[PDB]
RNA sequence: CUGGGGGGAGUAUGGUCGCAAGGCUGAAACUUAAAGGAA
């Protein structure tokens, strides 16, 4: 759904996000500081994010090739 | 006649928590009691040039010209500002 | 002949991807319906920086200034200096050089001269601690942003020595099918031309917000004394969260201005960082552009990187549309096979990129 | 006009007027110890009293009587207060060699200006509320920029002690009278000394500038009060 | 009916005493007889 | 082309200023390389 | 209470890892007090 929305290129990007639910500015969009203060007064939301040579090269490239197939 | 040192001590007693008066007085006595950076001719009937200042502008001019040519030397592009 | 874009959005990314791909572009209608229409001075000086970095690229600005023609050339690098204007800091010009940086004849040794920081741009600590590690594990190994002196706005007067000296062939294919465990959380609180107590006030505010998570918080402190302080008073704070087993990092920064409480700014940057951790998965919302750019100019293989639901936005998909508009490649968002969260894994098959400027 | 607030050496404050007799009211136990400096707000309805009992207090005018409502206790003997001329900042000079700038609307602790190296007398805030002065017994006045709390000059005047320092109404020029029988006229742009006025004989305890126009009176230890106008 | 607030204003001369002197200066660039 | 020796230096105001403040540093620290009477 | 590199006396070092200089202190965002040092 989302890939077809992204590459369907006759609709605006905010319309893609709207029917799914600008880079000179480097730092991304954040909320107001007051909304973020009441949102992150709690902390428990993200506590689980917190806490021979020749055959070796051939094994790395065959690992990449099987990744290629199983993702194709 | 009298010494440049005697005239310099007299000029300091003349000029004497303000700052800009001292900046002005120091710059005045420096460019007055420095006679080897002007050039004086003799009037046959007199400051006629400023050698060090003319030299430094003539060599800074060709210094920026030389750096500009060294910047140009192996370029091939250029923006074309038609504005 | 020319791939045509409209509007003055994503301007640096368009010129950067045109330099990478070697495709002549036109950007039309640079703010044409405006009172002072056309290109602005900071993006004109960015064009001058592109002419400094490359060689044989012809840029052709129009009469009205509202359309530009970029016919790219070979990235050659060399040593340079860039006196960027007061409208944008040095981060606005060193951010798009990190894409072109490892793909040149001679290594990048540039020093930018101007304002160091801005509210809406990248800082020295942002560029260094956030954007250098993603290049450091995408394949480069010797890259360094040095501060020789830094200048807070409005007068600035700070110089920044960007030196990259690993000229790789192409970036490696990324494989991040995990969410990296955050091992530590560090940072840097800087202040120039003000009292040294503001830094400790910023650090204490950030760490009193951070104190309830059971990790380890460490914020380093630098006041800048002397000629290294620049021409204006300023202070700011940049936190990173550090996954040490792989090297990943998630950053957030800001700067204070005339009338700003340092404990307020410290707790604001702390909460903004925790929200970046929330809305992040293996990248940041601002480290994501050059991450997927290096994935798309990697080898001719599949490289896959995990992202979450909230990192998709109009900026991210206008990036993807510009990527496909220039060199005709798509991303494939496959979802993960476990359902306590909404994370895609973006697989990009990279184009067959090599750097052909480095002499053999 | 026609109404005077005053604080005394002991814990007492007092109010008088011009038409009627002395005492509107006194407030016994206005403070626990010696009061040191008070300041009205620019509308006058709310005044600030800082005293040597390590406290400042705020008072309102209820109808013509004084209403104590809030009190900020510090760690150290506050000995000068001032507000900005546009109700914006509250700068208070402590005995601990520093001043603190607060926001009146929050008691926010905006700034701490530090580095004077003796206990610090009179403050003044400029008309644009951008530039403060800071006098002390270190024989020098410091100019501070209030936006970031950054110092500008540290000019050494007055070889005994600067008792008071006051701006002009509309300009960044200011006056400072000191404990060595001299008042001094400065500018806040070149930081020169405009004038060195030499009429007193002993310790000049206070000076006050006109609200508009700018003629300044100075009053001293030799029981003298003298006016200073323009040429 | 008094509203008694407190204050604390610790000074940070040690933050300049622990500036880039040695460690941060080096790190902020990356028998008998 | 390559050239044999460096030319004689032109004496401008910058080099006289640098030389004079060198002299001023020496003359206010009394760093004088005089002969000392035996 | 079993485990071992390779002679003695030196010398050099554009390699790697360290430790180390400046320069009156106070004193910097402030050309700023007292006091001390030096001569």
């Amino acid at each position: 759904n989302i890939g077809k929305l992204i590459y369907m290129d006759n609709i605006s990007p905010e319309e893609c996000i709207r029917r799914w639910r600008d880079l000179e500015k480097f730092v991304p969009y954040f909320d107001t500081f007051e909304k973020l203060a009441k949102k992150w007064k709690s902390v428990d939301a993200i506590k689980e994010r917190f806490l021979t040579w020749y055959e070796l090269q051939k094994a790395k490239i065959s690992k990449q090739l099987e990744i290629n197939n199983i993702e194709y | 006649a009298g010494s440049q040192l005697k005239n310099l001590k007299a000029a300091l007693k003349a000029r004497g928590y303000d700052r800009e008066e001292k900046k002005k007085a120091i710059a005045e006595i420096r460019e007055e009691f420095n006679p080897f950076e002007i050039k004086a001719a003799r009037n046959k009937r007199i400051a006629v040039g400023k050698p060090g200042i003319s030299k430094q502008i003539g060599e800074e001019q060709r210094k920026r010209a030389f750096e500009a040519r060294k910047m140009m030397k192996n370029k091939r592009g250029g923006v074309i500002d038609k504005r | 002949k020319y791939t045509t874009f409209q509007g003055s959005q994503n301007f640096r990314l368009r010129i950067v991807l045109a330099t990478l791909s070697g495709k002549p572009i036109k950007i039309e209608k640079i703010r044409s319906g405006d009172l002072n229409p056309g290109l602005k001075d900071y993006e004109v000086s960015f064009l001058r920086l592109i002419e400094s970095v490359t060689n044989g690229s012809v840029i052709e600005i129009s009469y009205t200034g509202t359309t530009v023609i970029y016919r790219p050339g070979i990235i050659v690098g060399g040593a340079s200096t860039h006196i960027c204007p007061s409208s944008k800091p040095v981060g606005y010009f060193v951010e798009p050089m990190l894409y072109l940086a490892p793909f040149s004849k001679k290594k990048f040794s540039i020093l930018f001269k101007g304002i160091t920081a801005s509210h809406n741009d990248a800082g020295i600590e942002a560029i260094k601690w956030g954007l250098m590690p993603v290049m450091e594990k995408f394949g480069v190994r010797e890259c360094a942003l040095h501060t020789l002196k830094r200048g807070s706005p409005p007068l600035g007067g700070g110089e920044v020595h960007l030196v990259v000296d690993s000229l790789i062939a192409q970036p490696i294919t990324m494989h991040e099918i995990d969410r990296p465990i955050i091992s530590s959380i560090t940072g840097v609180a800087y202040s120039t031309r003000v009292s040294p107590s503001l830094v400790n006030r910023m650090i204490d505010g950030a760490k009193k917000v951070l104190k309830n998570l059971q990790c380890e918080v460490n914020i380093t402190a630098d006041v800048w004394r002397g000629e290294n302080s620049g021409k204006s008073p300023g202070w700011g704070i940049t936190l990173v969260a550090q996954s040490k087993q792989k090297g990943w990092s998630y950053f957030a920064e800001d700067i204070g201005d005339a009338g700003s409480i340092p404990e307020e700014l410290g707790e604001k940057v702390a909460c903004q960082l925790l929200e970046e951790i929330s809305k992040s998965a293996a990248v940041g919302r601002n480290q994501l552009p050059l991450a997927i750019v290096y994935m798309v100019i990697g080898k001719e293989d599949i490289g896959r990187l995990r992202i979450n639901k909230e990192q998709i936005d109009e900026r991210f998909i206008i990036l993807l549309r510009d990527i496909k508009k220039i060199f005709n490649t798509e991303v494939f968002l496959k979802p993960v096979d476990e359902a306590d969260n909404e994370d895609m894994i973006a697989t990009i098959k990279g184009i067959g990129f090599t750097n052909t400027s480095k002499k053999i | 006009g026609l109404l005077v607030i005053l604080g005394t050496r002991n814990g007492e404050l007092q109010l008088f007027d011009l038409a009627s007799s002395s005492l509107l009211d006194t407030i016994e136990d206005a403070h626990d110890a010696a009061i040191w400096s008070l300041d009205l707000t620019s509308d006058g309805k709310r005044l600030v009293t800082g005293s040597a009992d390590k406290t400042v207090k705020f008072w309102d005018f209820k109808v013509l009587k004084l209403h104590h409502d809030t009190t900020l206790e510090l760690t150290d003997d506050i000995l000068c207060v001032r507000v900005s001329p546009d109700d914006r900042y509250l700068a208070i000079s402590l005995l601990d060699n520093t001043v603190k700038v607060f926001f009146l609307d929050s008691m926010k602790f905006y700034l701490s200006l530090y580095g004077h190296k003796l206990p610090v007398l009179s403050i003044d805030i400029s008309f644009d509320s951008k530039m403060i002065i800071t006098s002390s017994a270190d024989k020098n006045i410091k100019i501070w920029g209030l936006d970031f709390g950054d110092c500008h000059k540290s000019l050494f005047a007055h070889q005994d002690s600067i008792m008071n320092v006051k701006f002009l109404p509309q300009s960044h020029n200011f006056f400072s009278c000191s404990k060595d029988a001299v008042v001094k006229y400065w500018d806040g742009e070149k930081f020169e000394c405009i004038q060195k006025l030499y009429a007193h004989q002993s310790e000049v305890w206070a000076l006050a500038v006109a609200t508009d126009g700018g003629f300044v009176v100075s009053s001293s230890h030799d029981h003298s009060i003298r006016i200073w106008e323009e040429t | 009916p008094k509203t008694q607030p407190k204050v604390i204003r610790f000074n940070g001369p040690s933050d300049v005493y622990v500036p880039p002197s040695k460690k941060t200066q080096k790190l902020l660039r990356s028998e008998n007889l | 082309f390559d050239r044999t020796a460096k030319p004689v230096p032109v004496i401008t105001s910058e080099v006289t200023e640098s030389l004079e403040d060198m002299i001023r540093r020496r003359i206010q620290d009394s760093n004088f390389d005089d002969l000392q009477r035996r």
